[PDB]
RNA sequence: UUCGUUAAAGA
RNA sequence: CGCCGCUAGAGGUGAAAUUCUUGGACCGGCGCAAGACGGACCAGAGCGAAAGCAUUUGCCAAGAAUGUUUUCAUUAAUCAAGAACGAAAGUCGGAGGUUCGAAGACGAUCAGAUACCGUCGUAGUUCCGACCAUAAACGAUGCCGACCGGCGAUGCGGCGGCGUUAUUCCCAUGACCCGCCGGGCAGCUUCCGGGAAACCAAAGUCUUUGGGUUCCGGGGGGAGUAUGGUUGCAAAGCUGAAAC
């Protein structure tokens, strides 16, 4: 059950029924560069490094 | 006999067992469907009147076509005095009283 | 219990000429009591594409096979029906075109019976304007009736060595495209089904005839 | 115990059928012949929930606990059949599979070729809804 | 109320006289 | 003239055994009576005999046939899935 | 303002055989010239039936809707 | 009044029309006036597409693909954005880019 | 996913 | 339903439950039996008087259109009465019954459901014989004939074009490109003109009012109702008021 680390590349979007979280599309540091999309609540710029808990996941967009 | 027909052949008039001169399907505007030869063990399924699919052997015979006379239980007998002479003709199997009366 | 610690492997003999032999490996449960190990075996089937039979040919055109029987830990398979892709199939079907049919049973030289189909879909030719590209369908009814006599005079004298070797390079598909240009350009005939459904004997004999 | 090959470097294959509802999420383990079943985890053996067995993360559940079982059996290669319910339900399949891909592809579990091995009818035979469907 | 189960209630109320006649004729 | 309109050939019976029963056996007392043209000797004179049995009355050809018709519909379909098993593929 | 009373020639050929004034027919009379010894045979153009020689009994012309289409090329007349 | 000079279908020349099961709502409805559009899907989501081609058999040998006729009707199409409402002036169009 | 009804005029 | 293997859940929903499940459901592989159904090919495409018609092959007759220096010579158009077909549903017999499913029984949500949702299921939905003759049976637009703009396409024939591609090769048919002709389903523009407008190459050629003919409307309800008559096994259909 790995926990991995992920800075942020680009921000996509704000998505939420409050408009709260933001559609992320992070990187892989500790693997090289693929592609994964996440939902992140809160203030987020370009180069945040994340705490993911589980790297199985990917959000969609709209 | 059944072996040699093929499947689906619409017969009548067959034996049970090979050599009893007939047996099966023999009242009026009734027949078999034969059906499910084969090769090894020679068995022959039949589709009686009935509805039951009898596994029979494959030497016995059977006349090919339906049994004449299809349809008699179409007229209604209509009165009392055709179903006398009908059971006259027959055998006395109409003393037919109710058993709660 | 652990009944896959008990369970054992038999690997998977394909036919000769192919290319090759090698197929994958099954499990068997256990030869014990009245249930023998080679009774489900010899039942047993199986739906291999290609690109690991006939050398780097198209992904597509399945084949149906059959384990004739066990020899020596290694479970001997034989032909038993041809289809296609489920993707190729439902793919190069265009709402511009016309899709024709035929169907046919033909005996082959020994006792093997076989249903072989055919698709064929017609074509829009090189600079063309009109975007139907329909027939009057009487070419439609007599092109079925040529596909359909066309696999009767294959597969009439030749059994199954053959009916492989044509069914390998898409002999029968060539013939017709061939044949075919004359009455309308019709684009991609192939097969797309063919199975058995009359199998006359075992015959060990014609079976190491089919190896060689 | 080593199981079918030694000295590996060949792939040893497997049929992996994945059925995706729209309730429901089946990933399954099968040899190439189609009879002698290696693992079976589906979604509701994973998570209790009735509403959320059909989520992508069951999918992924059920699709971990199958690759597990398949590393400790001794399997390598995979070759995948989606299918969904066809017969006269939606022919789309359901949002686990396009998950539970990524979930086999993720730990081990070598993908060979895919195909969409649907049970598609003839000619679209009687529909359950109605004369006017399903309505809300 | 639709025209059609107006309609089909009227019929309904037809019937019913009718039977009604041959009730009492 | 017309002195019948509705029971036809049943108006020998009465007022006795119902409209839908007297309807139901006119057709078949129709079709019983009704003479049938012979496929033998090119006449019409097919004379019923017992059930069963058809009698044409020139050249004394008896013929077995239906309960109440000279055919059966069941009988045709019969008689053309016995010739279409006798030629097909001689046996 | 179209000139009815005198239109083109190649108007009148284009237009349809009955819609325009003269309602001239589109058929002829053509004379094909037989192989065989030295016949010379008269035959209408849109021939409906079949068209057998006198002295060598081969088919001149095939029957075809519209009209007949013709065995080898043997030439033939325009006679107006 | 007459909102559209097609009435809906486009049944001009012939008078039966078989119908066609929806798929959402499974409502039978004449297949000159259903929504019938055909779904291309490759299977793979292209974030999925490079982690199955790492973890692939073969060297990039295999894409399949997705051929779906979907078929949905007029009264689901607009609640599930497909069809959505236009102007008088904009009912005289062709198919979107 | 559920969420009914508000008399009559009087501009 | 018969076998083989794994295993604890498999349906179904917005959510659960009614249902089946260590007696093995669901799942995968093989086969058997049943009946319904003809997708993608299928289109503002075709045919039929409409209703309607889509797997392959054979047989039976019928027909639109076209090519007709072919035939008869006004044989024609519309139609009171009358007659033939006529979706679905329904009714009466015989056969069978896979799915769906009127009614019905439950499980849910709501103040309440007997309703929309889910599970099972009767008549029916299937075939061959008889009846009923109704629909938003719609082009909400009678039939025949003539005239009055254009454009690009499509289905079927016919015609013209040392163009291209198809056999063996000049000789004929096939597939594509350009144009014309006839009738057919249609599309776009328009100040041709109409109409209250929507809109219409017909709903135009209508106060500048007349080509031939049939059926129907006279404010809205009562009411397609009662009473008559007539047809039907029945449900019901046709004709059809008045008081207020
Ligand atoms: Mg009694
Ligand atoms: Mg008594
Ligand atoms: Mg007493
Ligand atoms: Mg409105
Ligand atoms: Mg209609
Ligand atoms: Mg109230
Ligand atoms: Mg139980
Ligand atoms: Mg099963
Ligand atoms: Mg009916
Ligand atoms: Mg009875
Ligand atoms: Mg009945
Ligand atoms: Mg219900
Ligand atoms: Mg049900
Ligand atoms: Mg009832
Ligand atoms: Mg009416
Ligand atoms: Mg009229
Ligand atoms: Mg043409
Ligand atoms: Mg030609
Ligand atoms: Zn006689
Ligand atoms: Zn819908």
């Amino acid at each position: 059950q790995p926990i991995k680390l992920a800075r942020v590349t680009k921000v996509l979007g704000r998505t939420g029924s409050q408009g709260q979280c933001t559609q992320v599309r992070v990187e892989f540091m500790d693997d090289t560069s693929r592609s994964i999309i996440r939902n992140v609540k809160g203030p987020v710029r370009e180069g945040d490094v994340l705490t993911l808990l589980e790297s199985e996941r990917e959000a969609r967009r709209l | 006999p059944v072996g040699t027909m093929p499947e689906g052949t619409i017969v009548c008039c067959l034996e049970e067992k090979p050599g009893d001169r007939g047996k099966l399907a023999r009242a009026s505007g009734n027949y078999a469907t034969v059906i499910s030869h084969n090769p090894e063990t020679k068995k022959t399924r039949v589709k009686l009147p009935s509805g039951s699919k009898k596994v029979i052997s494959s030497a016995n015979r059977a006349v090919v076509g339906v049994v004449a006379g299809g349809g008699r239980i179409d007229k209604p007998i209509l009165k009392a005095g055709r179903a006398y002479h009908k059971y006259k003709a027959k055998r006395n199997c109409w003393p037919r009283v109710r058993g709660v009366a | 219990v652990d009944p896959f610690s008990k369970k054992d492997w038999y690997d998977v003999k394909a036919p000769a000429m192919f290319n090759i032999r090698n197929i994958g490996k099954t499990l068997v449960t256990r030869t014990q009591g009245t249930k023998i190990a080679s009774d489900g075996l010899k039942g047993r089937v199986f739906e291999v594409s290609l690109a690991d039979l006939q050398n780097d040919e198209v992904a597509f055109r399945k084949f149906k096979l059959i384990t004739e029987d066990v020899q020596g830990k290694n479970c001997l398979t034989n032909f038993h029906g041809m289809d296609l892709t489920r993707d190729k199939m439902c793919s190069m079907v265009k709402k511009w075109q016309t899709m024709i049919e035929a169907h046919v049973d033909v005996k082959t030289t020994d006792g093997y019976l076989l249903r072989l189909f055919c698709v064929g879909f017609t074509k829009k030719r090189n600079n063309q304007i009109r975007k139907t590209s329909y027939a009057q369908h009487q070419q439609v009814r007599q092109i079925r009736k040529k596909m359909m006599e066309i696999m009767t005079r294959e597969v009439q004298t030749n059994d199954l060595k053959e009916v492989v070797n044509k069914l390998i390079p898409d002999s029968i598909g060539k013939d017709i495209e061939k044949a075919c240009q004359s009455i309308y350009p019709l684009h991609d005939v192939f097969v797309r089904k063919v199975k058995m459904l009359k199998k006359p004997k075992f015959e060990l004999g014609k079976l190491m005839e089919l190896h060689g | 115990s080593l199981g079918p090959q030694v000295a590996e470097g060949e792939n040893v294959f497997g049929v992996c059928h994945i059925f995706a509802s729209f309730n429901d999420t089946f990933v399954h383990v099968t040899d190439l012949s189609g009879k002698e079943t290696i693992c079976r985890v589906t979604g509701g053996m994973k998570v209790k929930a009735d509403r959320d067995e059909s989520s992508p993360y069951a999918a992924m559940l059920a699709a971990q606990d199958v690759a597990q079982r398949c590393k400790e059996l001794g399997i390598t290669a995979l070759h995948i059949k989606l299918r969904a319910t066809g017969g006269n339900r939606t022919k789309t399949p359901g949002p686990g599979a396009q998950s539970a891909l990524r979930a086999l592809a993720r730990s081990g579990m070598k993908i060979g070729r895919i195909e969409d091995v649907t049970p598609i009818p003839s000619d679209s035979t009687r529909r359950k809804g109605g004369r006017r469907g399903r309505r809300l | 109320m639709r025209a059609k189960w107006r309609k089909k209630r009227m019929r309904r109320l037809k019937r019913k006289r009718r039977k009604m006649r041959q009730r009492s004729k | 003239a017309k002195r019948t309109k509705k029971v036809g050939i049943v108006g020998k019976y009465g007022t006795r055994y119902g409209a839908s029963l007297r309807k139901m056996v006119k057709k078949i007392e129709i079709s019983q009576h009704a003479k049938y043209t012979c496929s033998f000797c090119g006449k019409t004179k097919m004379k019923r005999r017992a059930v069963g049995i058809w009698h044409c009355g020139s050249c004394m050809k008896t013929v077995a046939g239906g309960a109440w018709t000279y055919n059966t519909t069941s009988a045709v379909t019969v008689k053309s899935a016995i010739r279409r098993l006798k030629e097909l593929k001689d046996q | 303002a179209k000139d009815l009373l005198h239109p083109s020639p190649e108007e009148e050929k284009r237009k349809h055989k009955k819609k325009r004034l003269v309602q001239s027919p589109n058929s002829y009379f053509m004379d094909v010239k037989c192989p065989g010894c030295y016949k010379i045979t008269t035959v209408f153009s849109h021939a409906q039936t079949v068209v057998l020689c006198v002295g060598c009994s081969t088919v001149l012309c095939q029957p075809t809707g519209g009209k007949a289409r013709l065995t080898e090329g043997c030439s033939f007349r325009r006679k107006q | 009044t007459k909102k559209r000079r097609n009435n809906g279908r486009a049944k001009k020349g012939r008078g039966h029309v078989q119908p066609i099961r929806c798929t959402n709502c499974a409502r039978c409805v004449p297949k000159d006036k259903a929504i019938k559009k055909f779904v291309i899907r490759n299977i793979v989501e292209a974030a999925a597409v490079r982690d199955i081609s790492e973890a692939s058999v073969f060297d990039a040998y295999v894409l399949p693909k997705l051929y779906v006729k979907l078929h949905y009707c007029v009264s689901c199409a607009i609640h599930s954005k497909v069809v959505r409402n236009r102007s008088r002036e904009a009912r005289k169009d062709r198919t979107p880019p």
